[PDB]
RNA sequence: UCAGGGAACUGAAACAUCUCAGUACCUGAAGGAGAAGAAAGAGAAUUCGAUUCCGUUAGUAGCGGCGAGCGAACCCGGAU
RNA sequence: GAAACGAUGACUGAAUCCGCGCGGACCACCGCGCAAGGCUAAAUACUCCCAGUGACCGAUAGCGCAUAGUACCGUGAGGG
RNA sequence: UGUUAUGGCGUGCCUAUUGAAGCAUGAGCCGGCGACUUAGACCUGACGUGCGAGCUUAAGUUGAAAAACGGAGGCGGAGCGAAAGCGAGUCCGAAUAGGGCGGCAUUAGUACGUCGGGCUAGACUCGAAACCAGGUGAGCUAAGCAUGACCAGGUUGAAA
RNA sequence: AACCGAACCUGGAGAUAGCUAGUUCUCCCCGAAAUGUAUUGAGGUACAGCCUCGGAUGUUGACCAUGUCCUGUAGAGCACUCACAAGGCUAAAACCUUAUGAAACUCCGAAGGGGCACGCGUUUAGUCCGGGAGUGAGGCUGCGAGAGCUAACUUCCGUAGCCGAGAGGGAAACAACCCAGACCAUCAGCUAAGGUCCCUAAAUGAUCGCUCAGUGGUUAA
RNA sequence: GUAGGGGAGCGUUCAGUCCGCGGAGAAGCCAUACCGGAAGGAGUGGUGGAGCCGACUGAAGUGCGGAUGCCGGCAUGAGU
RNA sequence: GCGACUGUUUACCAAAAUCACAGCACUCUGCCAACACGAACAGUGGACGUAUAGGGUGUGACGCCUGCCCGGUGCCGGAAGGUCAAGUGGAGCGGUGCAAGCUGCGAAAUGAAGCCCCGGUGAACGGCGGCCGUAACUAUAACGGUCCUAAGGUAGCGAAAUUCCUUGUCGGGUAAGUUCCGACCUGCACGAAAGGCGUAACGAUCUGGGCGCUGUCUCAACGAGGGACUCGGUGAAAUUGAAUUGGCUGUAAAGAUGCGGCCUACCCGUAGCAGGACGAAAAGACCCCGUGGAGCUUUACUAUAGUCUGGCAUUGGGAU
RNA sequence: CCUGAGAAACUUGGAUUUCUAACCUGAAAAAUCACUUUCGGGGACCGUGCUUGGCGGGUAGUUUGACUGGGGCGGUCGCCUCCCAAAAUGUAACGGAGGCGCCCAAAGGUCACCUCAAGACGGUUGGAAAUCGUCUGUAGAGCGCAAAGGUAGAAGGUGGCUUGACUGCGAGACUGACACGUCGAGCAGGGAGGAAACUCGGGCUUAGUGAACCGGUGGUACCGUGUGGAAGGGCCAUCG
């Protein structure tokens, strides 16, 4: 005859998407307030100007421009510096 | 005739100056001992909507009241 | 929360002061089996410290 | 016009309170009209002063699975 | 619904003046009132009918009909 | 201009669609009838107008080959709160810090009208199967009741 | 009382109808959408996204260079993770030489891609506020992947263009392909893709060659 | 250039108003090679027999090929 | 094979195996009977009948018979207790005025049937069933049989109107038999009044075989009559975008007379054929969709006629 | 005047028992009826009127989801992680794996201190692995659970004190159509650990959740209808 299948699906799941990335980047201004990076851990390290909530998200403690650094590949971190 | 006015909204929806629309935040019944501190003390407050869903709200009411 | 739920039970905090106040958390019931003191704010005045009311 | 009786489709994007609507229809009585009417009243000013009608208050006060939706009256002006 | 008041079906059926009824639970106060008896023109509604008008129709329009509830269908109600 | 021969060229119309000559829908032809409207003194806009920190009547009254009267109410005038209330302030709070608001570095309303939309009512027109009320039908058919009617001829041969 | 799972007639009544049809005068300007997110919602409604009108604003748009940070795909690699080809060697596990595969491996890692700035040099759009919408069924090739059978005029995403809403030439014929965006007129000229023996406009062209199989004019070990 | 929004207009009636025509002939109908960017609108000729064009303004039952649309007429199938 | 029989049935696609039946069986009902129509204490059927009567239900002549399960459901009965509504009773709570007081709320105990609960009941509803292992590639023609719910099939039947495997195996008939008849039993999934197994007779029933007869057939022929055809008379229909309407290959929304190419083809008609025009006919009755409908069903929801039930009124005296 | 009680009496009720003038019902010269009487019996019961609960497909109105390579069946429906996802965020599939609906009174705040998995040798029970010792030893471990990112200058392991798992707020941003959701310096009141500078309005982080509505509860004195009170309602809190 024909078909009858039985077969069903155990997965098909995943989760609505948590947008992180960096994201202001580097040599852009900012705002006080201002978020600069969203990260799952320490993937950027608090610099010198940033703060580090509890999801390790960095936000600026005053305003300025923003300046990245990787140390050699593998330690990172962004800091802030007025116009002046 | 004359357009009735929601009284669904007489006492959750309020007009302004400038035209704008407010209305409360959600969450305060049974979304409590959660809490967290600043969610259970935000919930409490008042609020401007966003715009899309603003017109709508006006015509529940004509006299704004 | 989920009702037939016997640990972790949610009970509040009244204060010491009867100011009209209380807070409210969550004790495993596998720990205390008495009661609870901790000792919160109290707008109606200054730092009062709570018993974990019925 | 008054009275005894009293639907449903519909809407609430389903339905049952609810809405349709005391509407359609049935019946009783009666007239050139009828009904209502001479305060145990509205009412909140120690004010008005039988009723019916229109304007207005007013989609206001309120009603409601407080949902759909339903919706006065006092005062104020007229008809008489 | 905090359900006042009227309203009646069944049970109960108080006071009559230093008394009775209401003021939207309920209480005092303080106000408005005379239940248990009747009639009442006027303004208002309608329009079979009569008349006057019309940025209403003129023969597929206008009522269904320049006329006819007739011809015709239907056992009938009724359609026409 | 009418007609014509020869050539090139050329997949009816509408609707429905990812895509129609479609072998997908509609329709014989021609007439004529045939569908986005009306109401409210509601809402909100655009154009316009008349008065303009002011704008306006409704019911009615009187006159009426015309219109005038009619301030009763309506819109503007100040916001803010849950409300009492406070007021160029207000609210949360014990004040701070803020939302809303006034000033703002500035600006006008209202009544009519025409129109683009909105809502409530049939709401662009046509189309249900159904649902409910009141009535009409047993001169058809299903049967009941009372009363009459009807079955050549032939075969078989029970009890007693 | 000629179609009874509930008669027929009148009526409520123009019930409702997220459905199907149909919706008439002309020219001009602009000109979409079949994506998201919810929905007793899936061929339906809300909000955005996209069109258009108008009032504000002033080059904020747009492409392109520069400068500057973010990334972990392509390739690659074996350093952990699972895998695995030979051999060593020991009591096999480890570990050495030799050796390789990977969407859920990563010592490494482009091309591109995105944010910000500049405008150093071009071009035109942008953004806000208010009116009116419609659309929310998409389709095909090319490059990326998944489900399939490296099946489909297959389906579900991404990405460019095209049709949708696109006439004109070409591909014989042929929505999608190659050229190209039709304001009218002309018995006027140059080109594109594509062509130039006749049908059928245009070299039966020129020179160096190949195949003789009608290959051309449809497939493989 | 599809759905859609915007702009300017063509024609139909009824209406206010003016220009004005008409038995030496109105509307309506019939023919045609003229005009306008288009809806459209003029010239003349034949019809007809008593009403009507034009401009401006106002109000609409205001423009049909479709709806297996409705009414009516006449075709096909067939001299079957 | 099915029914016993005569009968009945789907007006207009089904006449039978339906249905009725005589017979038997369970229950219900004592009269203003149950039961049924009913605005309703009306009146009516039941019935001018009286348990050898009347209702309802099921089986379906007759003959031998009709077993096992009362746990769930239903029904009959039982009563200790669990209980349950309004009403009876109100300790106590509070609102208020100074107050006599008015009042809002409301607990104990008591309290109806019914359900819980105990047992009985099948010609009540029903129930009378799961499984064990085989050499090989994740497998096919086959296996003999121990048996959890209350019990787990007594007689008779059984490859059947019931049979999955299936043309089961064997026998009969045939030249040859998936059909049919007998037996077989591994009954996917018979079984006792939803009757079991039989049976004379009856049947426009159903199934197989035979004898007879035959144009049913091999294979059609001749003939006849009424049409069809011709002429004079009267003259419809459904259909219909418009047609000036070929064929092959191809292309196109994938089945082309309308596009391409190529073939073929002078104009008209008449009698005939039915391949095509996805021919006509009814907007598919299958299928999906619609928060469409109606009928029907129940231990889906909500009411509710009806009906049981406590209190209240009709409603009275008394004796203990 | 009585604590307990006896006759009488008012008894107001509860039951049975009985009586009849209500009421029901039949017969007799008057059929349905109405008188009148034998009356015959029935008898405060039935029936009926209002309320009480039960039963009740006999009848009546309805509900009965969606996805879905047609529908049904099965599977799936919210949240987290990882590929797929084409090096930015994003992205479908009935594509490929797996996890949540809690837990923690210390596993949080602070303060101080400690360093891991394994292999080799060598060692009483043991002797593959237990305990101790040494050499190696940047992660080959650990983080309450899922994996990815993260982490050794700690987030890992251990103690001291502790209730920042805190009210009143919110500069500025991430994110989403909306509604949500996410991070957060800093200010106040007032605390906690450090000697301090400090750090903290929950945990390495990303799952551990449910909008309104109606109602319970603890405050609060804004509304309360002629007035002052109370019902009720509002606001903060909170529970289902
Ligand atoms: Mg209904
Ligand atoms: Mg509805
Ligand atoms: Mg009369
Ligand atoms: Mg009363
Ligand atoms: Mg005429
Ligand atoms: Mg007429
Ligand atoms: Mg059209
Ligand atoms: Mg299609
Ligand atoms: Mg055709
Ligand atoms: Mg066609
Ligand atoms: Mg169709
Ligand atoms: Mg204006
Ligand atoms: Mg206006
Ligand atoms: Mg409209
Ligand atoms: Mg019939
Ligand atoms: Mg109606
Ligand atoms: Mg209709
Ligand atoms: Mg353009
Ligand atoms: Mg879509
Ligand atoms: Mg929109
Ligand atoms: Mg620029
Ligand atoms: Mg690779
Ligand atoms: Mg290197
Ligand atoms: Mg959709
Ligand atoms: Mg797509
Ligand atoms: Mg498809
Ligand atoms: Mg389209
Ligand atoms: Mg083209
Ligand atoms: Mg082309
Ligand atoms: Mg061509
Ligand atoms: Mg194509
Ligand atoms: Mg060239
Ligand atoms: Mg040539
Ligand atoms: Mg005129
Ligand atoms: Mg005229
Ligand atoms: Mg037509
Ligand atoms: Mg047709
Ligand atoms: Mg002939
Ligand atoms: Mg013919
Ligand atoms: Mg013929
Ligand atoms: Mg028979
Ligand atoms: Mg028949
Ligand atoms: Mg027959
Ligand atoms: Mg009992
Ligand atoms: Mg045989
Ligand atoms: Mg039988
Ligand atoms: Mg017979
Ligand atoms: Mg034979
Ligand atoms: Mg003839
Ligand atoms: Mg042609
Ligand atoms: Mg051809
Ligand atoms: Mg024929
Ligand atoms: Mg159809
Ligand atoms: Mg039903
Ligand atoms: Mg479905
Ligand atoms: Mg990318
Ligand atoms: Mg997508
Ligand atoms: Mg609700
Ligand atoms: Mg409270
Ligand atoms: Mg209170």
């Amino acid at each position: 005859a024909h078909k009858k299948g039985v077969g069903s699906s155990k997965n098909g799941r995943d989760s609505n998407p948590k947008y992180l990335g960096v994201k202001k980047f580097g040599g852009e201004v900012v705002k006080a307030g201002n978020i600069l990076v969203r990260q799952r851990g320490t993937k950027f390290k608090a610099g010198q100007g940033v703060g580090m909530g509890r999801d390790h998200t960095l936000f600026a403690l005053s305003d300025g421009k923003v300046v990245f650094i990787n140390k050699g590949k593998g330690a990172r971190f962004i800091s802030i510096e007025a116009a002046q | 005739p004359k357009m009735k006015t929601h009284k669904m909204a007489k006492r959750r929806i309020k007009i302004t100056g400038t035209g704008k629309v407010m209305a409360f935040k959600s969450g305060k019944r049974h979304q409590n001992t959660g809490k967290s501190g600043d969610e259970i003390r935000g919930k409490g407050k008042g609020f401007v909507l966003a715009k899309a869903e603003w017109a709508r709200m006006k015509l529940m009411l004509p006299r704004g009241k | 929360a989920a009702a037939g739920a016997a640990p972790r039970i949610i009970v509040k905090m009244e204060s010491s002061a009867g100011t009209g106040f209380y807070y409210t958390t969550t004790k495993n019931r596998r720990n205390t089996q008495a009661k609870l003191e901790l000792k919160k704010y109290d707008p109606v005045a200054a730092h009062v410290v709570f018993a974990a009311a019925a």
